[PDB]
């Protein structure tokens, strides 16, 4: 499954959350990470990634736990049913399809809100026929 | 009225960032705006974080079901 290079690769990634060497990662070094890259998380969002990832619930990430996320397969790990339905959310009633227009209008303003930038990329692969019509069912197997 | 279009929304979204970040001239790399020069650190820390939040937004998409 894993590479000893891959493994390697997220080593380094791990050190750079864990900033004082101990081998955990605190909410503090992850919003430290974050607000390096122009984010600003609350200590709700911070606490929220970290349960995520945090086995044993001590609220520090080790390695193994780290690495266990990393390696997760979001793919076939029941991923691309859950996706489906949040597509289904918006659906055009059973359709299967929906409008590249309507993508873009939830995909902007709502959520996490994408870029305009961002979209074009979305629905230009998306739209395999080039019609203005995704099917998300064949979406969410590119992704996946 | 429906929790579910915003969780829905963000489910989809932070999938496809997690997926977007894998091609490393994705239109996804420009939204950091506050980067001056994006180096690879910065493209290490940036995919891990992407994968957190596709994990808390597909808790919270579950959560609101
Ligand atoms: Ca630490
Ligand atoms: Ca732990």
């Amino acid at each position: 499954q894993l590479t000893e290079e891959q493994i390697a690769e997220f080593k380094e990634a791990f050190s750079l959350f864990d900033k004082d060497g101990d081998g955990t990662i605190t909410t503090k070094e992850l919003g430290t990470v974050m607000r390096s890259l122009g984010q600003n998380p609350t200590e709700a969002e911070l606490q929220d990634m970290i349960n995520e990832v945090d086995a044993d619930g001590n609220g520090t990430i080790d390695f193994p736990e780290f690495l266990t996320m990393m390696a997760r397969k979001m793919k076939d790990t029941d991923s691309e049913e859950e996706i489906r339905e949040a597509f289904r959310v918006f659906d055009k009633d059973g359709n299967g399809y929906i409008s590249a227009a309507e993508l873009r209008h939830v995909m902007t303003n709502l959520g996490e809100k994408l870029t305009d930038e961002e979209v074009d990329e979305m629905i230009r692969e998306a739209d395999i026929d080039g019609d203005g019509q995704v099917n998300y069912e064949g979406f969410v197997q590119m992704m996946t | 009225f429906n929790r579910q279009i915003p969780a829905a929304a963000s489910l989809i979204q932070t999938a496809w960032r997690c997926y977007a970040a894998e091609n490393p001239d994705s239109s996804t790399w420009k939204i950091y705006i506050r980067i001056s020069q994006l180096r690879e650190h910065h493209r290490a820390t940036i995919k891990v974080i992407r994968r957190m939040q596709y994990f808390v937004a597909k808790k919270k998409f579950q959560q609101a079901r």
